[PDB]
């Protein structure tokens, strides 16, 4: 997933949107799936598809995760 | 000397050309290094870019271009020699998947040698080249199959104003030969800031007071179509076309892909007749009876209708 | 460009120590070159382009088109032809054709048929509604005499064969199309008029600027109209917005139809009882009054002289 | 203002004083009318809205229902001569059935007249403001307007307004063609049938209108005129 | 206005902020900085001084130390022609 996610590809469409989303499924945790998961799948996977000028500084997130609450500008 | 160079209207170079904002002397002083002047502004990079506008075999060809290009805002020939009008004729392919060469439907038109096209190798979706009918200089723009079907992309829509600009600029007519499907889509086209590049497009068509008369070649769809004619097919001093020409809001086989959603293997066949089945009833000559074309002429005719556009 | 025949070297380019020399792949002729000597290159890179080295063959497309046309015009209309020449009377592209000169002529909408799929069908529209009733486009009058450019002019007729030359959607668009080249080019206009259409009984044409259009060129184009037969509502009043009005003795204008005459109230009279040539020739509503079609066309010829420049031969009186 | 919602009778063959229709609209005393008893047909007139001047033109329903005649004709083309002349901004009340037709109509040089009518409106380069107070039919309302709907800075009408190429009476009097006594009964049976689908408020559907307005609003609408 | 004496740095070296820059010159409040984030080596925006209508241009140092590339010279000759 990492990988897929660190490849960069601008121009044309691709499908590491499906492969990303398909890698995610938990059946496929097991360590296999058989010849019709991935088309039994396919509906509910193809659906799931700053600069600063001097003196500023940018308050990054810790670790991932939701907003919440943020102060105004 | 560079600056000089790209402040002009045409740059003539020749295959040894190297042309640059900052010489190597330049780009050493900014800490950059150093490079050698073969490395800079090669004929190769300049010739894409569209910085250079015309690209010459050796010194004596670039001084014979340069005194043709004048010659367009010099005045009228005297002598001029027509091309067979029957090659106009055939030009484009009775069958409308058949792509074609624009270069020659260009030169079955405008007499004999008279054409100079400018930065060919840049935004070549569309043809800017200065020509002549009957003696007459006239701008001449033209939708090229041969790089997206023919469809307008972001930087050809550049180069089209730019050309449009020019014209308007010296006030020769403006022919403009079309056939495309519209402009170039997709989120990757948007990004190339297609809103606002095509915007221009509409700005600097709107802004030609100069006669342009239009021919459709082939293909004339959507606002690609009517921004080659100006902004509207009611702009052109004559918005005609020929037997091969075909007109919509969106091209046929985008209102098929739309109008009709099953094939596992080849859908590609249903589509085709489909498709051509979709053609009969959106051809030239219907357009031509709702009055939305001036005409569809035979096109031996196209100079006698460019004729009284000067 | 240059032409090379097969064998011919075009390209030398040193591999190891030896020089490898490319040639023609066949009877050729260059035509871009994107290689010059001392680059070097890979392997596939293109170092120049090029062209390897019947027309009365004829084709479908052309002569739907050559038909289509040929429909519209005189020939392919025996029929309505007959008729008029009947009547004793010329036909729109008779009268347009003796007025322009020799192959001037620029049609604009000749393909076009009326705007009613709900009277009629496609088919007879196609045929029984050519040019929508109007042959309009650019011309020459008097080219010879006077400069091709100053001898310009748009030409438009009303045919009385279609729905007796009465003015509707698409033959509207045709004169206002027609009008603003009259106008971009200030050229000056000449109108045959004539007529007086089913779905009139709505969407009412009051934004319709073809009037306004013609109104608006008085001053700045010579505006002439020719009118034989009957010329009653819309096409009237173009024509008695122009600068002449030339009519034949059976020439009727009238601001208003019998159909209006009626529609009003005011009765049925028949239309030889309403703008006769006699009238009209008192009130100054005539300008010139023709002998028949040729002569209304010839004078039309002599007055836009006037406007379009010297003669060189002159005869003085005694 | 909301006096002007009064002034135009809802029947509309009963016909009005023009006089209360402009007086409800100028502020108070600012009308001059030009030559009343010439050209009776229609009201040339030097008005005021909001103390700006402008010119007014009006068809008057007391002369032959509204019906522009050769000489009404001849008076409403001198006075937009003057006004575009002296770059003054026009106001247009509209109520007429088109321009008088007939033989008789024809012999006093009608098609040269209208036709002075619309070239005169052609060459207006002021500001000139519509307003259908009842009836807009045929190339006489379009006249009025300097020769199409679309001419004016604004094309707008009042509840009683009717728009067509023809006027109700003159579509039904052709498209129905037998009463021995009387014909007068069926005739506007058809008519103020036909009456419903050729008003204001449906040409307004289709953008033949710019609007129908409030007749109280016909100020608000002037005053961006100037 | 003695404030628009500390905005650039005595450093010759040191990058500063346009923004202080031309805040400290047209009156409070009246700049309107349009795209800020294109072209980004020169800022163009319309401001006010007394009240005045100004169209204004600046180059930024945290862009190429204030250098002129393709792009923001695209977008200030852009505004230029809207100015003029």
């Amino acid at each position: 997933d990492t990988a897929l996610s660190e490849f960069g590809v601008e121009g044309v469409a691709t499908n590491i949107g499906f492969l990303r989303r398909l890698l995610a499924e938990q059946r496929l945790e097991t360590g296999w799936v058989n010849t019709d998961f991935v088309d039994e799948k396919l509906p509910e996977l193809a659906a799931a598809a700053v600069e600063l000028y001097p003196g500023e500084d940018a308050l990054r997130a810790q670790l991932a995760g939701t907003v919440v609450e943020v102060a105004p500008e | 000397n560079a600056a000089l160079a790209g402040v002009c209207d045409v740059i003539i170079a020749t295959p040894d050309a190297n042309i640059g904002m900052g010489g190597p002397a330049m780009i050493e002083g900014g800490g950059l290094g150093v490079y050698p002047p073969e490395a800079i502004g090669p004929i190769a990079v300049q010739r894409r870019n569209g910085v250079v506008g015309l690209v010459a075999r050796d010194e004596a060809h670039a001084v014979s271009l340069a005194k043709q290009y004048l010659s367009y805002f010099q005045g009228r020939l005297d002598r001029w020699q027509a091309p067979d009008p029957r090659v106009a004729r055939h030009v484009v392919p009775q069958n409308r998947l058949r792509a074609y060469d624009v270069h020659r439907a260009i030169e079955a038109i405008v007499d004999v040698g008279s054409v100079l096209e400018l930065r060919p190798d840049y935004g070549v979706g569309i043809v800017t080249a200065l020509v002549r009918v009957e003696g007459v200089p006239y701008g001449l723009i033209a939708n090229s199959t041969h790089h997206l079907g023919g469809a307008i992309d972001a930087e050809a829509a550049d180069k089209a104003g730019d050309f449009l600009a020019l014209c308007e600029s010296f006030g020769l007519p403006v022919i403009s030969l079309c056939d495309t499907p519209g402009f170039m889509v997709g989120p990757d086209a948007e990004t190339q800031a297609a809103v606002r590049r095509f915007g221009r497009m509409f700005v600097l068509g709107a802004r030609l007071t100069v006669p342009l008369g239009m021919i459709i070649l082939r293909k004339g769809y959507g606002l690609g179509a009517m921004a080659m004619a100006g902004g509207s097919f009611r702009a052109p001093q004559f918005t005609v076309a020929w037997p091969t020409g075909e007109i919509g809001g969106m091209g046929l086989e985008s209102a098929v892909r739309l109008g009709y959603r099953t094939d596992p293997a080849e859908r590609q066949n249903l589509f085709d007749r489909l498709v051509a089945a979709a053609y009969q009833h959106g051809k030239a000559l219907r357009a031509a009876t709702t009055f939305e074309l001036d005409d569809v002429i035979d096109p031996a005719a196209s100079r006698a209708w460019i004729t009284r556009l000067s | 460009g240059a032409d090379y025949p097969a064998g011919a070297q075009l390209v030398v380019l040193e591999a190891m120590k030896m020089q490898h020399v490319l040639a023609a792949p066949d009877a050729l002729r260059t035509v871009r070159v994107l290689v010059t000597p001392g680059q070097v290159v890979g392997t596939g890179d293109p170092l120049l382009v090029f062209t390897r080295t019947d027309l009365d063959l004829t084709r479908a497309d052309l002569d739907e088109v050559i038909e289509r046309h040929a429909r519209t015009l005189d020939e392919g209309r025996p029929d309505a032809v007959a008729k008029r020449h009947r009547q004793g009377r010329r036909t729109a592209r008779e009268n347009i054709d003796d007025l322009v000169d020799p192959g001037s002529f620029v049609e604009y909408g000749a393909l076009a048929i009326a705007a009613q799929r709900s009277r009629r069908s496609e088919e007879d529209l196609i045929a029984n509604t050519p040019a929508d009733g109007l042959v309009a486009g650019l011309a020459t009058v008097g080219a010879d005499r006077f400069g091709p450019a100053a001898a310009q002019a748009v030409v438009a007729s009303y045919d009385y064969t279609v729905l007796a030359g009465t003015q509707g959607m698409r033959n509207h668009a045709k004169t206002d199309r027609v009008f603003d080249l009259a106008a971009r080019k200030r050229l000056p206009v000449v109108l045959f008029a004539e007529g007086g259409r089913p779905g009139d009984t709505g969407a009412a044409g009051l934004d319709v600027p073809t009037f306004r259009m013609l109104a608006g060129l008085r001053g700045r184009v010579p505006l002439v109209s020719v009118v034989s037969g009957r010329c009653f509502a819309g096409n009237a009043a173009l024509a008695g917005v122009c600068d002449v009005i030339i009519a034949t003795p059976d020439a009727n204008i009238g601001m208003g139809g019998p159909a209006m005459i009626e529609g009003g109230g005011l009765g049925v009279y028949p239309p030889e009882a309403i703008g006769p040539i006699a009238v009209q020739r008192r009130n100054g509503v005539v300008g010139l009054v023709a002998r028949d079609e040729a002569h209304a066309v010839s004078l039309a010829k002599q007055y836009l002289s006037y406007f379009q420049g010297r003669l060189d031969r002159w005869q003085a009186p005694d």
